[PDB]
RNA sequence: GAAACUGCGAAUGGCUCAUUAAAUCAGUUAUCGUUUAUUUGAUAGUUUACAUGGUAUAACUGUGGUAAUUCUAGAGCUAAUACAUGCUUAAAAUCUCGACCCUUUGGAAGAGAUGUAUUUAUUAGAUAAAAAAUCAAUGUCUUCGGACUCUUUGAUGAUUCAUAAUAACUUUUCGAAUCGCAUGGCCUUGUGCUGGCGAUGGUUCAUUCAAAUUUCUGCCCUAUCAACUUUCGAUGGUAGGAUAGUGGCCUACCAUGGUUUCAACGGGUAACGGGGAAUAAGGGUUCGAUUCCGGAGAGGGAGCCUGAGAAACGGCUACCA
């Protein structure tokens, strides 16, 4: 039977899978700034070393 | 030139049933890894058919339009 | 019946082992699934965990894979020519592993016609021309698409995952078998 | 001559392009063992096929590594080997000389007789009753 | 045996629980989780026959049941839940925090902590390794994989994890001169200094640890466990700060402060 | 809340020592050689919907058979987290096929494809350290001359490792049609939109409980047991089949190998092994079915469904007594 309940959780249950997805987008972006950093960072220094 | 297949002289009366039959195959939704296999497989024996046949396959796909 | 169990087998200094317990379920053995060329059979098997198993008893349609030019179509099987381990599933045309088999040339001689456009819009010229350094290939192989079957292999292994995927031979293999031939 | 049986001998998924024709060389796939085991010329520039060979087939060296005099090379690509030792009996006070037979697969690329010492590996099963390879010789 | 054992008798139990051997015939096996069978303390040995709070196995699932234990921040309901090393245990009804540290003797040691220091916990680096997607993650010693790692974050490393949002919050190299804790061996339950890292490729690796009274024991690296720097660790320490101390001396301090 | 369906358990525990002489077992190794219910942690915008069927039945109503059993026949009904189906959710990027304009150094509307799972083929997974010239394709830039820098790559002692990419493939999977409690927030005032705390499921990875096999050393008496194994696999190679997987485990073709006076092989054992027990001054000798660990069994052989896990026996089927 359809019930609000029903509905009520099917609402939930998609936003939960787009919140997922929305923060672990957040958490990749943010690693790549960090090896990006990184990778910055070395560079410069071989450069030094050079 | 397979066994099992059409032969020429009954190829006229057989092949527009086919190439009907593959337009609908083709107009699947190709969402699922084996719907979006159907629909290259419909894709791909289009060389097997004879250049007049081809054609009207793509004026079965402009008739809508 | 089928038992993978060394312990029936004789010591290597070839002493006579005395049967220490008796036949365990996780040394069993099934049936072998003769694969077969016809209309498609396949059966599942309940295998050791949750995982499944298929059995091919027939199948007629495998993907071979044209690996110098790095494409995979779906072709019908001939028949059977060549096996190593055995000539009598050579002569009743039993589907294994290393099997060499003769599959149809089609579907890869329409993908080269269009591709190069060669035989064995302005958009479709310009890739031609742009491909047309890598038109040519082995004499062999365009002799059995003058012929129009192919002689292949079969990488897969039928009585396990159900498949007869394959490749098409080249070079010293297709000599070597070609000697065996 | 390495093409010697009924099915043709290759390394798996090691792929010669014949278009390209870039050497006339076959492509050939390596690996070093580890444990300061050099991987021998002979097998860098050899032209066999072995698939239970440590630096060239799918076998990989783990687990106790072991020495022993050869004993015998009479078989196809493997040895039997002898390890002697020293077993004490606490009663007299006093040792007894044993000794084990150990069969051994050996790569082509090694040349063993029968009195060299080889420096052996335990690696996965590869028979009945082979559980080592050889890995060194002297 | 033609599948997974049940029953754990008392002779067979792990020796630093302290159970009586005739109380009764079986003991708490601790179910699946986070920490090994032998390397874990079951949550009703904890609350049973080392804080007293229950007197039988009947309350104590009447306690967890209410669900006033937390282990590491989440509620447990479990009564042979495998609490482990570096472990925290919340009691909010009594207002307690503690931290599964082994003592000297080599025995889960009963160790208050104050809030804020209840909220993280330490992890050795198990493994470093990509996951699907090209996705970077780290797996501890209890379990916890931790997506997103430092790179700079290696095997054998410390990182201090929060319990919160279990992300890692710092990290310590495995390197000579840091603070290390002994968690196997008869050396187990010591602290010390790493001094030199003997290597062995394809076999066990061995440290050597000095102490504060200038002892020096050798270790697995397996039981060896990064805490902090020298004097400076990142977790409170149990009494004794895990210096062995001999038998002579034991008689001696206990007739001192007797 | 009886009954029944569904889910889980019944493979734990308890008992006995029949068989078993490098077998079990003790210590010590390996899985880069494989399965793993469950726990724990991560992990899925790529898939009529205000929510699909009997392709369906139990319990139940009613009509019956048999001397007898935890036997069941016909007919009538009705459910699911059973069974079987099936959508609905951002943007961007990349790769193909390309109408047409135009002959360019060309461009290009558009039409497609991309998560996961299986199978195959191919590609990347760099490096001991420094500089040049050309052929072909061909991209950024300026001061139209020539210039073009910081250019991306983890782990192991070691891998075809982790992971990623290209092309297809599938009687082919998964990607929530489930349930409890509570009634918060927005307003265009609609039973409009949105939303809290939990339970149960689900792909893959890791962890845990486990399983399987495995490396080295170690067993009482017997030489009046000296040669054994190999026709019907014994040793090893190649290919396949099967296995969760390595492997003569099995198949086909090959060679003639493998163990042995450092005692093989055969025979005896009132031989389950060990932790231990007794005695002794020490060396030793003997006992150990028996409170724990490990192995095997359920009168004797043989074969199996289910399930993550059984060759189960207080599960099933034959034969023997
Ligand atoms: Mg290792
Ligand atoms: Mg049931
Ligand atoms: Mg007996
Ligand atoms: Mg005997
Ligand atoms: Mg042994
Ligand atoms: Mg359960
Ligand atoms: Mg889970
Ligand atoms: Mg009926
Ligand atoms: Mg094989
Ligand atoms: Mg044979
Ligand atoms: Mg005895
Ligand atoms: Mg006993
Ligand atoms: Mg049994
Ligand atoms: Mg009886
Ligand atoms: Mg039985
Ligand atoms: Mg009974
Ligand atoms: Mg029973």
């Amino acid at each position: 039977l359809v019930t609000p309940q029903r509905l009520q959780r099917k609402r939930h249950q998609r936003a939960l899978k787009v919140r997922n997805a929305q923060a672990q987008r957040e958490a990749a972006a943010e690693y790549a700034q960090l090896l990006a950093k990184r990778l910055s960072e070395r560079k410069a220094e071989k450069a030094e070393i050079r | 030139n397979g066994s099992q297949s059409i032969k020429a002289e009954d190829e006229k009366v057989v092949m527009p049933y086919v190439l009907r039959i593959f337009f609908g195959r083709a107009q699947v939704p190709p969402t699922s890894g084996q719907k979006r296999s159907r629909k290259i497989a419909v894709i791909s024996v289009l060389p097997n058919f004879k250049k007049p046949y081809i054609n009207d396959f793509l004026s079965l796909a402009s008739e809508r339009l | 019946g089928i038992s993978r169990d060394s312990r029936h087998k004789r010591s290597a200094t070839g002493a006579k082992r005395a049967q220490f317990r008796k036949k365990r379920k996780f040394e069993l053995g099934r049936q072998p699934a003769n694969t077969k060329i016809g209309a498609k059979r396949i059966h599942s098997v309940r295998t050791r965990g949750g995982n499944k198993k298929y059995r091919a008893l027939r199948i007629e349609t495998g993907n071979f894979s044209w690996a110098s030019e790095g494409i995979s179509k779906k072709t019908r099987i001939a028949g059977v020519v060549y096996h190593p381990s055995n000539n009598e599933l050579v002569r009743t045309n039993t589907l294994t592993k290393a099997a060499i088999v003769q599959i149809d040339a089609t579907p890869f001689r329409q993908w080269f016609e269009a591709h190069y456009g060669q035989t064995l819009s302005k958009n479709a010229e310009r890739k031609w021309a742009a491909r047309a350094a890598s038109a040519k290939i082995e004499s062999s192989v365009e002799s059995q698409f003058s012929a129009g079957r192919l002689y292949a292999c079969i990488s897969s292994r039928p009585g396990q995952s159900g498949r007869c995927d394959g490749y098409i031979l080249e070079g010293e293999e297709l000599a070597f078998y070609l000697r065996r031939l | 001559t390495v093409q010697s049986e009924r099915a043709f001998q290759k390394q798996p998924h090691i792929f010669n392009n014949p278009k390209v024709k870039t050497s006339k060389r076959t492509k050939r796939w390596y690996k070093n063992a580890g444990l300061g085991f050099k991987t021998p010329k002979t097998a860098i520039e050899g032209s066999y096929i072995d698939k239970k060979c440590p630096f060239t087939g799918l076998v990989s060296i783990r687990g106790k590594i072991l020495t022993g005099t050869v004993v015998s090379t009479k078989m196809h690509r493997t040895i039997v080997i002898r390890r002697a030792y020293l077993h004490y009996i606490p009663k007299y006070n006093r040792y007894e000389k044993r000794h084990k037979n150990v069969p051994v697969h050996v790569s082509p690329a090694f040349r063993v007789q029968v009195g060299d010492i080889v420096t052996v590996g335990q690696c996965r099963p590869i028979s009945k009753t082979v559980r080592f390879n050889v890995v060194k010789v002297s | 045996a033609r599948g997974p054992k049940k029953h754990l008798k008392r002779l067979a139990a792990p020796h630093h629980w302290l159970l009586d051997k005739l109380s009764g015939c079986y003991a708490p096996r601790p179910s699946a989780g986070p920490h090994k069978l032998r390397e874990s303390l079951p949550l009703i040995v904890f609350l049973r026959n080392r804080l007293k709070y229950a007197l039988n196995g009947r309350e104590v699932k009447a306690i967890l049941m209410q669900r006033h234990v937390k282990v590491d921040g989440k509620v447990r309901t479990d009564t042979t839940y495998p609490a482990g090393f570096m472990d925290v245990i919340t009691l909010d009804a009594t207002n307690e925090n503690f931290r599964l540290v082994y003592d000297v003797k080599g025995r889960f040691a009963v160790h208050r902590i104050t809030d804020e220091e209840a909220s993280y916990k330490l992890g050795k680096v198990k493994k470093v390794q990509l996951g699907k997607k090209g996705v970077p993650y780290v797996v501890t010693h209890d379990g916890r994989t931790i997506r997103y790692p430092d790179p700079n974050i290696k095997v054998n490393d410390t990182v201090k994890i929060d319990l919160a949002s279990g992300k890692i919050t710092d990290f310590i190299k495995f390197d000579a001169g840091k603070l290390v804790y002994v968690t196997g061996g008869r050396n187990l339950g010591r602290i010390g200094t790493i001094v030199h890292k003997e290597r062995h490729d394809g076999g066990f690796d061995l440290v050597h640890i000095k102490d504060s009274l200038d002892n020096t024991f050798v270790t697995r690296l397996n039981n060896v466990f990064v805490i902090g720097e020298q004097g400076k660790p990142y977790i409170s320490l149990p009494k004794g700060k895990g210096i062995k101390l001999s038998i002579a001396e034991e008689r001696d301090r206990r007739r001192a402060q007797q």
